[PDB]
């Protein structure tokens, strides 16, 4: 009478995944 | 009546004049093809091949079929002139690697199971 | 009926039926039939002489404006008098819809080229010429597109054999790639798979 | 093995210098690995 | 704008088929017989066009079945007999046509199994 | 006022109201030469009269675009030109006539 | 919902103008790219030391074919010909007959590895788990005729790779 | 990565970001190559009763296409194939790149 | 007279087997004539001799850069003709692997486009990520690229018990790789002079020439099939459609990079919202039963036999099913006569129309510009030639 | 003679020495060269011929030419300047001895010298290619496929009908 074991996300969810462009300032005047 | 639609020709006279102009074009083009493709055949051989190719379809009496054959011949000539074809495509018209398949009854009886 | 059956949308069904009403009404001269399939796809069967008018209407009318030509293909049905069935699939971005226009022809009757209506057809018709042998009148450049140079025949016809009539190999004597009658080490094995019991009674035909 | 390496370099084999009949000091290939160590080496399992 | 062609339709020159596969081939137009291993009759509805069997030999390597007939796997499906005949005629193939066979209607009766005087009575049930 | 319509090759049309009025009036004029019982004539006059009234009744460009549902009025002008061209082609083609020919007996019968 | 990729304009203040002029005349973005390439140089490469190191694989990996046996040594194949029927590439040739003890067994089982597409449909169709695609992929040959497998070659492949094939099936059969 | 701190600072300055936070190579943060067995739940139609196939037969619900004025067989407001498409919105998340 | 030149097929910049016959006045292109069919294998005629399951691997080989997408399109068409529905978990897996496939395809396209121009390094940088994604493919299916995972009833097998975590670990580091690629290319002035105002096509010309995908969105046309005609759980994910302004190579490059970012977004959402349940339609007359049931149940064995020998019969009818593949609208016109074999299967690939429009797009440009245009059209000849 | 022969290529390669040394100007020697494909077809037909068991065949070409005319035609096909000079037998034998010394394939040898300057025999009592169903191919139809490789760029596209075949001393 075992329970269902299946590939699922963990309780709650996964951590945030960064996707926006990130090009730092990295410059002088 | 049969209620049929033309492609280019109304009767066999227009089809025949189209055939004649295509033959003129091929006859003119053969020497240039021989020089460009560096063929080992003669110009007379190539013109005989052109004549034989034209004569294979001498039995057609439908102007529509004749028009379609002329269209296909124009496409072949365009491929040859633009050098889209290679030497292999030009030389496939002569069948120089195929052994002569016999025609009479006894040879067919001697070689294989089929007529 | 819920989990494993595809849901039905009747709003789109009614909309497509009404537009078929509209198209068949505007063009009685060419439209021969209008159909809507149960998965919400609209088909219009027209006389061949109306390839250029109907398409132009579907491209240029304000209520239609099907401004994209998704595909243009042919189907071979050897049992029909008109052997080849020509299919146009059009997409309307303004109304987010798709339409299908089908006509017919045989081996000797040409069809007006729709390159003027749709510039995308230029290659498509060439493929139909290459694969099926359907000639298109008034084409800017009609020639073979997919087969080899000097290839005889139109392979997509049902009577054309699967493996063709010739095969290529390199010959060392003539020092070139040559073509010879096809021979196979192992013949393609034909399987008779059709079951002797019908599956779908809804498509049963009259008992002849 | 060396678990401090990144995935791909964490397991490896040094081949023998003499297989069935030939000298394999310089001539080595991946077909010399027996099936059990083959399963271990290609990370199909975590157990040798 | 019509031209009113007269003679029989012939597209043999436009098909790319070698001559030996037109003048020497014989096609059969028929309705396939029911497979007696089964009772279903769904495969006896359409007409079929097939070609005559050619030579098959065995490969020197691996002993597979080699062929040289390009039309050995070609079967065409038609609605009526005259459609197939027209297709064969316009493609330049000689044909043999076998007329359709149907099982004649039979008079069945369950009561005949228990006849009072006829031979129809069954020994066992 | 507006800059960069956003579609490449479609320039901003300054003062589109009178351009749309001209286009719709030309479409109506060319439809006047089509037989009255033709479905194309009645349908196209209906929709173009609706559009012309909408154009006349709104001076603002943004509100006119919202009501017309035609997608960024420069495209509405393009569609008006397309409709005028189609009307001329329809006048030459005359497809309100009855069906030119019926198909063969079993041309559209599927399967087989 | 949509966004614009290239629909921005630069500022016109003299500070931004001088910044752009310095970028043009001193090549700052080229130096940034040079910097990026330089960063990679000090990083550890992703190269593995093949053949002494091997790429990661999975139990589901399908490579060279093999015919298996029962623990007693009897061949699992019962000549049902489902693998031949399902084969997309028609790469399986099977001939069968009754054995000396009446067992249903094959006399010919050939797989053309130059015809095969390694889709694994044959091991899904098999009802007795006789034909499998093993873990091996390093079986390149020097002649075309060496890639035409017969029943002896496939049985030898099974006998050679059974230890690992059984372990892979043990870790996978609960997903099938 | 086993790189020294000086080299790490050099790479971080050259690229302008922090590299050790996100490393291309997978070291030990990955899943185990040996996993426990699954259970794989069954589908909805695994009932013992009230499960006749005729009530869940998708293929037999297909019909031949409906015929809308076959040719062989009142103002009438005009229609479009579908309602006009609604205009798109400009990405409250990030409208400009 | 102009000089006639053969570009390909044995050319690094020909992207495979393409014979571009060009007439040149100097290095200025006067006409491009694309000769194709050097990879024409007769896929459609071959499909006409297979069952619906047997014909599935052909679609993997059609666009060998985006495989699960072709599988999904064919499966959607066959499902529509069968009047069946995939389970929700199957649909979520399909969308997840479609987005992974989109990432693979965009990496391939951008890196080889830059390779043609002369930027050789981002190719190496991003093919490591491509290798990790092939590891995902192999783990779920057993093949690195030709998975045959997506079936016309769902998917073949369930995800292994550690795949989602590994996909998550991959997904939280890919934005940095995109950022490094953008640092190399986006603001480089050489890249801009190579790509800006090259191959500009107007929106109306793009519509009439049959373009789709980025080729449309580079011109500013707001069209995306996943947003306008959703075909899966795509109507439950949130993302933005990148839209260009100038219709040139640079705008399309920016659009593809932003589509990679949005694919990362969709992948995150799919990882969060994966539901439980079965993976294929619970109808054994379409999808095979589980091997245990096949080995213990009579009906399961009969259905396994008949599915793997003959296959399911599809009701007669014709459909045109299209999806938003990474290269554009990928479609199939499928005609079924009621048997277990397709009667006709026409495959519509965006590359066909794009390559037909290459000659229009190359007007008034140089040889290097034509190389850039070929790169930016994102052409793979497996689908153009079929 | 053929593409890989040491008969046409041998004579064509002597252009590298400026002049062509011919013993007695090549006027005392008669040659009857045969095509390679003819020889191969004859061997095949002899394999398949049931009555060719203990027979001896002589495969010869259809035309006989003097060595001078043959070499002149060879140089005319390759469009190379023909500058022949007579060399005494002893001196040209000495040249062959000098060339024999090489540890590789010799350019010429004394035996090659003797075989080149010797007339082809006439054997009218032996069967030939016609007895095997083979019609001999004359040199004039297959010389271009061998000697086009020995042309410069300017003459590389000249046709076969441009050489005016040489004189044949037949009967
Ligand atoms: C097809 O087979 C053959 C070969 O194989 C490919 C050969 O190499 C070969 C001989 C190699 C020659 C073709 C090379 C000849 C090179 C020259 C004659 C060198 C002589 C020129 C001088 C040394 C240079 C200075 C000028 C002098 C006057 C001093 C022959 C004959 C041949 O027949
Ligand atoms: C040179 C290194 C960095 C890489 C790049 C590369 C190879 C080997 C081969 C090729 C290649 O790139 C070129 C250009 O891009 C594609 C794209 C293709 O598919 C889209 C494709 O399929 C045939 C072929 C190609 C070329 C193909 O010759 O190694
Ligand atoms: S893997 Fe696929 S192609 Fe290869 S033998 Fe098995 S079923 Fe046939
Ligand atoms: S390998 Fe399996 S499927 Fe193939 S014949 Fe043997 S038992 Fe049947």
């Amino acid at each position: 009478a075992s329970k269902v074991k299946q590939d699922m996300p963990p309780p709650g969810g996964y951590g945030p995944i960064d996707y926006k462009r990130n090009l730092p300032r990295r410059g002088l005047s | 009546g049969t209620s049929v639609k033309p492609i280019f020709s109304r009767d066999m006279n227009e089809a025949k004049r189209r055939v004649r102009e295509l033959y003129r074009a091929w006859y003119r083009e053969v020497p240039n093809t021989v020089h460009l493709f560096q063929l080992d055949i003669s110009v007379k051989q190539g013109r005989d091949k052109v004549r034989e190719m034209f004569m294979k379809n001498a039995h057609v009496t439908d102007p529509r079929v004749v028009d379609l054959l002329v269209i296909k011949g124009k496409m072949e000539l365009e491929e040859t002139i633009n050098v889209w074809k290679q030497r292999t495509h030009i030389m496939r018209f002569f069948h120089e690697t195929e052994a002569p398949r016999p025609t009479d009854f006894l040879s067919k009886f001697y070689v294989g199971h089929d007529p | 009926t819920r989990p494993t059956i595809r849901p039905r949308n009747d709003v789109v069904h009614k909309q497509l039926s009404a537009f078929g009403q509209y198209v068949a009404e505007i063009l009685p001269k060419y439209v021969q039939q209008v159909q809507v399939s149960c998965f919400n796809e609209l088909e219009i069967f027209i006389h061949p002489d109306g390839v250029i008018p109907v398409l132009t209407f579907l491209r240029d009318h304000t209520n239609a404006q099907f401004k994209s030509l998704a595909d243009l293909t042919a189907v071979d049905v050897p049992t029909r008098q008109n052997r080849f069935e020509i299919v146009y699939n059009l997409l309307s971005l303004r109304f987010n819809s798709r339409i299908r226009v089908k006509t017919y022809t045989d081996e000797l009757t040409p069809i007006e080229s729709s390159v003027t209506v749709y510039k995308a057809a230029n290659w498509y018709e060439r493929e139909i010429w290459d694969m099926f042998g359907v000639f298109f009148a008034n084409h800017p450049d009609l020639r073979r597109i997919l087969t080899d140079y000097g290839f005889e025949g139109h392979p997509f016809r049902k009577d054309f054999p699967l493996s063709g009539y010739v095969e290529l190999r390199y010959d060392d004597e003539v020092k070139r790639v040559v073509a010879e009658p096809v021979e196979l080490a192992q013949e393609f094995r034909k399987f008779d798979l059709n079951s002797p019991w019908e599956a779908f009674p809804a498509y049963r035909q009259p008992p002849e | 093995e060396d678990n401090k390496q990144f995935f791909g370099r964490h397991r490896w084999v040094i081949y023998t210098t003499e297989m069935n009949g030939r000298d394999t000091f310089w001539d080595v290939d991946g077909s010399m690995v027996p099936p059990e160590w083959h399963r271990w080496l290609h990370c199909m399992t975590d157990d040798p | 704008q019509l031209i009113a062609v007269d003679e029989k339709l012939d597209i043999t020159t436009l098909t790319g088929v070698p001559e030996e596969h037109i003048k020497t081939r014989k096609v059969r137009i028929f309705v396939p017989a029911r497979n007696n291993m089964q009772s279903g009759v769904n495969n006896t509805k359409k007409w079929k066009m097939e070609f005559d069997t050619r030579e098959r030999w065995e490969n020197p390597l691996m002993g597979w079945s080699s062929t040289a007939d390009p039309l050995s796997n070609l079967v065409l499906t038609f609605s009526t007999k005259e459609d197939a005949v027209a297709f064969a005629e316009k493609n330049g193939w000689s044909f043999d046509v076998e007329e359709r066979k149907v099982p004649k209607p039979k008079s069945k009766s369950y009561g005949a199994n228990f006849s009072w005087n006829k031979r129809t009575r069954v020994s066992t049930k | 006022l507006k800059k960069t319509t956003g579609l490449v090759g479609l320039a901003v049309c300054e003062t589109p109201h009178e351009r749309l009025k001209i286009l719709y009036t030309k479409i109506l004029d060319v439809l006047g030469q089509i037989p009255k019982n033709a479905a194309y004539r009645k349908y196209t006059e209906q929709i173009t009269n609706e559009k012309l009234g909408m154009v006349k009744a709104e001076p603002d460009v943004k509100k006119l675009e919202e009501q017309l549902q035609g997608g960024q009025i420069e495209e509405v002008i393009l569609q008006a030109e397309n409709e005028l061209s189609l009307a001329r082609k329809m006048l030459r083609w005359k497809p309100w006539e009855p069906l030119v020919e019926e198909p063969p007996a079993n041309q559209w019968k599927w399967p087989i | 919902t949509y966004k614009f990729v290239n629909m921005r304009e630069p500022s016109m203040d003299m500070k931004s103008v001088t910044d752009r002029a310095a970028q043009t005349l001193l090549w700052t973005e080229l130096v940034r790219g040079l910097g990026m390439t330089l960063s990679y140089l000090f990083r550890e490469p992703a190269t593995i030391n093949y053949p002494f190191e091997k790429g990661p694989l999975s139990p589901r990996f399908r490579g060279e074919h093999a015919l298996r046996r029962y623990p007693s040594g009897e061949e699992r194949c019962i000549a049902c010909k489902l693998c031949e029927a399902v084969c997309p590439a028609q790469a399986i040739t099977i001939e069968a007959e009754p054995r000396a003890d009446g067992s249903r067994r094959t006399t010919r089982y050939d797989i053309d590895m130059t015809k095969c597409i390694y889709c694994g449909f044959c091991q899904e169709a098999c009802p007795v788990d006789a034909i499998v695609e093993g873990p091996n992929f390093e079986f390149s040959t020097e002649t075309h005729e060496e890639l035409l497998y017969n029943k002896e070659k496939l049985l030898n492949n099974g006998d050679k790779w059974e230890a690992e094939i059984a372990a892979n099936i043990q870790a996978d059969y609960l997903y099938r | 990565a086993s790189a020294t701190r000086v080299i790490q600072l050099l790479r971080n300055w050259a690229s302008g970001r922090d590299l050790q936070a996100k490393l291309q190579l997978r070291y030990q943060e990955i899943s185990k190559r040996t996993q426990p067995p699954p259970k794989l739940p069954v589908g909805p139609s695994h009932k013992l009763s009230n499960n006749y196939y005729c009530t869940r037969d998708g293929r037999r619900e297909a019909m031949p296409p409906s015929i809308v004025m076959s040719s062989q067989k009142t103002e009438k407001k005009a229609v479009t194939p579908a309602p006009p498409i609604k205009r798109w919105e400009l990405s409250k998340d990030q409208p400009y790149l | 007279s102009n000089l006639t030149l053969n570009f390909g097929p044995q050319h690094p910049a020909a992207h495979g087997v393409l014979r571009l016959v060009m007439e040149l006045s100097g290095e200025m292109v006067r006409k491009c004539d694309p000769h194709i069919g050097l990879l024409h294998r007769g896929t459609e005629k071959l499909i006409e001799y297979k069952t619906y399951l047997q014909a599935l691997p052909y679609f993997d080989r059609l666009d060998y850069v985006s495989m699960m997408c072709n599988e999904q399109a064919y499966s959607l068409a066959v499902e529509k003709l069968l009047n069946i529905q995939p389970p929700p978990r199957a649909q979520w897996i399909r969308v997840l692997f479609g987005e992974i496939t989109r990432l693979l395809n965009h990496i391939m396209a951008v890196t080889t486009h830059a390779l043609d121009i002369g930027a050789m390094t981002p190719f190496f940088w991003m093919f490591e990520e491509r290798e990790k994604m092939f590891e995902f493919y192999e783990r779920v299916s057993g093949a690195r690229m030709h998975a045959a995972y997506i079936r016309p009833g769902g998917v073949h097998q369930d995800l292994p018990l550690g795949l989602l975590d590994d996909i998550y670990e991959f997904s939280k580091n890919f934005s940095f790789r995109i950022d490094e690629l953008e640092e190399m290319l986006t603001n480089n002035r050489i890249w801009r002079n190579r790509t800006v105002d090259i191959g500009v096509v107007t929106a109306e010309d793009a519509l009439n020439y049959g373009f789709s995908g980025v080729m449309l969105r580079g011109s500013g046309i707001q069209w995306d099939l996943r947003k306008t005609q959703p075909y899966d759980v795509y109507d439950q994910v949130e993302f933005d459609v990148p839209i260009g302004s100038r219709g040139d190579c640079y705008d399309r490059y920016l659009c593809r990079v932003e589509e990679m970012r949005q694919s990362l977004r969709i992948i995150s959402q799919c990882l969060n919202k994966m539901p439980p349940g079965e993976i294929k339609v619970d109808d054994a007359k379409v999808s095979p039963p589980k091997r245990a049931e096949m080995k213990t149940s009579m009906e399961s064995l009969i259905h396994h036999f008949k599915l793997y020998t003959e296959g399911y019969q599809v009701p007669p009818g014709a459909t045109y099913t299209a999806i938003e593949a990474p290269k554009g609208e990928f479609g199939v016109y499928l005609v079924s006569d009621g048997s277990s074999r397709p009667y006709r299967c026409k495959i519509k690939a965006p590359g066909f129309a794009h390559l037909a429009g290459l000659d229009k797009m190359s007007k008034g440009h140089m040889l290097a510009d034509v190389v850039a245009i070929i790169g930016t059209q994102d052409i793979v000849f497996g689908e153009v030639d079929r | 003679f053929g593409r890989e022969d040491r008969f046409l290529n041998y004579f064509a390669s002597m252009r590298w020495f400026g002049g062509v040394p011919l013993i007695s100007l090549g006027k005392e020697t008669v040659k009857q060269p045969v095509y390679i494909v003819d020889v191969s077809k004859g061997i095949i037909n002899a394999i398949k011929d049931p009555d060719a068991k203990g027979k001896t065949f002589a495969f010869v070409g259809p035309n006989r030419y003097l060595l001078f005319d043959l070499v002149q035609y060879i140089f005319a096909v390759a469009y190379r300047p023909f500058l022949p000079y007579p060399l005494p037998h002893f001196a040209y034998r000495w040249v062959g001895r000098l060339f024999e010394v090489s540890p590789f394939e010799p350019w010429t040898t004394r035996d090659k010298v003797e075989r080149v300057h010797m007339s082809d025999m006439t054997l009218p009592h032996l069967p030939g290619l016609e007895d095997l169903g083979i019609q001999a191919t004359p040199l004039e139809l297959k010389a271009i496929e061998v000697l086009r490789r020995h042309r410069t760029y300017r003459w590389l596209t000249s046709e076969m009908e441009d050489v005016k075949p040489a004189k044949t001393v037949n009967i």
